[PDB]
């Protein structure tokens, strides 16, 4: 997501936020 | 909209506590007779 | 079958009691700000609303301080301001306050909706009038607030079918003799993704029953 | 029976025995009991792998399409099954759960490397 | 400040008045409220229009409160509000008019600009600038600065009250800043731009110290941060304007003082955006640069704000008053026509109800 939308979500859910997740691994790790 | 004038001298107030119970009692009576 | 008359009597008297004990907005939508509970029912508001309930204003808390209850004025919502960058507001056309309220801060309103810069044709009733969410657009700011340039809203007009449905459609075509190599497509320009926070029809909404 | 409102929904009715579940895909009134009266049986689903290492799903696609066209809703497990079959798009939560699992396995691999 | 012709009440005294005894109308309204029926706007119009004493002012206040909390509350007619303020000024009850205006929610008193000017000018003529300032703040809260006469009177009163003030409460700063910004934005002269700058400086101080919600909550102000940036934008605008427009040294001093004092709960802003507290040093640098630019261009007035506003008033108020008086007379005739139409409609509906009751 663009950073502006992520900041919007952080304002909306301030105080109830988990660590942001990055893109998943390309394939299933073994 | 426009203002609708109401005139208290030409208005009749409502009667609370309507007693349909007596009507039902009359019905069950007449059945009993 | 012995006719059940007491059932009819009970239904009629209950209906009469309901129609003669209809609660008003000032009672239904009052709130205790210390405990954040509705005194009418005793139910607590959801947690995610709590902050706004203590910070923002109901619509008629704003309109009762305006001449003619603010017909023609623009009102926006905090949630819209936080969610959307494009202007979202109601242009008020009719207001009917709850006269029993001490501060005339409850009631109903009608207006024309502009959502994300798109205005509607007609005026309809506003939902969430009792929410602590509303803001009044200053008159010296309206021109800056309403300024919107419609961006090109060019979205996808067709999508692929799911794999199995696509295979079945192609098989049916091939069985009926058609040898067309054109991919089957599903038309979605007619399906317009309506945002979940777009105002609903307040006319169709129900009301809390007195008790 | 007459219910106040409600709708038809295509869902999974659970039968079988203890520790051996089996599902019947049925179109039924949403207010009816899970394993009770239904309008039509639209298929079946065995969640246990068989001797060939397969999970067997039977779908009456014609009747499923008919009942969806008659206004029937779909439960989330049924939507996921139809996505796995390719009859629908993959449900968003299957994709999201796959990504969550990928991230968890990546964290475990990173732990192994760190040790 | 307003002439005798503007404040003359002869024309309103000559309005067509159908006489009633206030006691009878009061009893009729009391019965109507007892029966939980709606009172017509014509009844309250007649009660307000037949006040003949200072105690009848007190009674009419109570019945205004009752009409406000009744089904027909929004049908309160503009001639009724104008007559209410006229009667209050007539029977030495300006505190009552000001009370109903301040508590406008409970009484529904929303005057037109002519009536605001009348009340404010009475307070000024008796040198009660505290109550005139209260009326100015009410004009600000109702956003009724659409007429130049009101703008000029409000600016005069505001600068008069500011010239003798040292201790500022943040609520007072907010009220003063809004009350100076709103009329200032409509005046395209030196006084208007100086007022814009002064009010932006005050609102920026309030924003930086008490937060932006302190600025915009329950105010005719925007919820967008950067009030000091808007002050500096006013300075830039004055730099690139015609020669005639200048900027007062007093407002520039106020903005400089605010910046020097500033450089010495929910989060409403996006975390990707820079806060104003982190922009204060650049604001100070821009202020110094623009101040030097304005001095070099000679775009600074040395005259005080109050003297400049006095001169502007003595230049413009007469024409404003003439236009206002023409509009007032036209409104008086329109009110006469509307009242006659309302009375005729009242007669018609009374007749219709009579035949229904006879049937
Ligand atoms: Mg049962």
């Amino acid at each position: 997501p663009p950073e502006r939308e992520l900041s919007r979500l952080r304002r909306l859910y301030q105080g109830h936020l988990q660590e942001e997740s990055g893109p998943p691994p390309e394939s299933m790790p073994k | 909209m426009q203002e609708r004038f109401l005139f208290p001298e030409y208005i009749l107030d409502p009667e609370p506590q309507p007693t349909r119970e007596k009507q039902l009692q009359e019905l069950q009576q007449q059945q009993e007779e | 079958v012995r006719p059940r008359l007491i059932a009819e009597l009970a239904r009629r008297v209950r209906a009469l009691r309901e129609q003669l004990n209809r609660p008003r907005d000032s009672q239904l939508y009052a709130v205790d700000y210390e405990t954040l509970t509705r005194p009418f029912s005793g139910r607590r508001l959801p947690v995610r609303a709590w902050a706004d309930v203590r910070r923002e204003s109901r619509l008629l808390q704003l309109l009762g301080r305006l001449p003619l209850f603010g017909l023609g004025r623009l009102v926006t919502r905090k949630s819209w301001l936080w969610q959307h960058d494009e202007p979202c507001y109601w242009r008020l056309t009719r207001v009917r306050p709850d006269y029993t309220a001490q501060n005339l801060d409850h009631g109903k309103a009608w207006g024309i909706l502009t959502f994300k810069g798109k205005t509607e044709s007609e005026a309809r009733e506003i939902e969430h009038v009792m929410y602590h969410d509303w803001r009044l657009v200053p008159k010296h700011e309206e021109e800056a607030f309403t300024a919107f340039t419609p961006a090109p809203e060019d979205s996808l007009a067709s999508v692929p079918y799911p794999p199995l449905l696509r295979a079945m459609i192609i098989a049916e075509r091939q069985k009926n003799g058609d040898t067309s190599t054109e991919e089957p497509m599903l038309n979605v320009q007619r399906i317009r993704m309506e945002p979940w926070d777009y105002p609903a029809k307040q006319e169709d909404k129900g009301r809390a029953k007195g008790t | 029976k007459a219910y106040r409102g409600g709708h038809l929904t295509i869902r999974l009715a659970l039968g079988g025995c203890t520790n051996r579940p089996f599902y019947r895909i049925v179109a039924a009134h949403n207010k009816c009991p899970r394993d009770g009266r239904f309008v039509e049986q639209l298929g079946s689903y065995d969640p246990l792998p068989n001797s060939h290492g397969e999970k067997l799903v039977a779908l009456n696609l014609d009747r499923i399409r008919h009942w969806i066209g008659c206004g029937a809703h779909l439960s989330k497990p049924m939507e996921k099954l139809l996505g796995l079959a390719g009859f629908f798009p993959l449900h968003p939560m299957m994709i999201t759960n796959a990504e969550r699992l990928r991230r968890k396995r990546a964290r475990e691999v990173l732990l192994a490397s760190q040790k | 400040l307003l002439s005798s012709a503007y404040v003359d009440s002869h024309k309103w005294e000559a309005r067509e008045k159908e006489h009633y005894c206030l006691a009878d109308l009061a009893s009729l309204m009391d019965k109507t409220f007892e029966r939980k029926l709606p009172v017509s706007s014509l009844t309250i119009s007649r009660l307000i229009d037949n006040i003949s004493s200072r105690e009848e002012i007190d009674h009419a206040e109570y019945y205004l409160y009752k009409f406000r909390h009744s089904p027909n509350c929004w049908y309160l007619r503009n001639w009724t509000i104008h007559t209410w303020i006229r009667q209050c000024l007539k029977y030495d009850a300006q505190d009552k008019a000001l009370y109903t205006l301040v508590n406008k929610v409970q009484y529904g008193i929303f005057p037109d600009n002519f009536t605001f000017n009348l009340l404010m000018d009475s307070f000024i003529k008796k040198e009660n600038y505290k109550d005139a300032l209260s009326v100015v703040f009410e004009v600000m809260m109702q956003e009724a600065f659409e007429v130049p006469s009101t703008q000029l009177l409000s600016l005069y009163v505001l600068f008069h009250c500011l010239a003798k003030k040292t201790d500022f409460s943040w609520e007072e700063e907010r009220n003063f800043g809004a009350s100076l910004l709103l009329p200032g934005l409509k005046q395209k002269n030196s006084v208007g731009f100086s007022s814009q700058l002064y009010g932006y400086a005050l609102l920026g101080k309030v924003e930086l110290q008490q937060g932006l919600r302190a600025v915009y909550h329950n105010m005719p102000l925007i919820w967008k941060p950067g009030y000091l940036d808007r002050a500096l934008q006013v300075m830039e605008k004055v730099a690139a304007s015609p020669e005639d427009i200048k900027l007062c040294r007093e407002a520039l001093d106020v903005l400089g003082a605010v910046l020097k004092a500033l450089t010495s709960k929910l989060v409403e802003q996006l975390d990707i955006e820079e806060t104003e507290q982190s922009k204060l040093p650049q604001y100070l640098e821009r202020f110094k640069a623009l101040h030097s630019k304005l001095q070099a261009l000679g775009k600074i007035e040395s005259e005080g704000l109050l003297s400049l506003t006095t001169q502007l008033v003595k230049e413009k108020l007469s024409t404003c008053e003439a236009e206002d008086i023409a509009t007032y007379e036209q409104n008086l005739q329109q009110w006469h026509l509307d009242l006659v139409q309302l009375i005729q409609r009242e007669q018609q509906q009374r007749e219709q109800a009579k035949q229904e009751y006879q049937a």
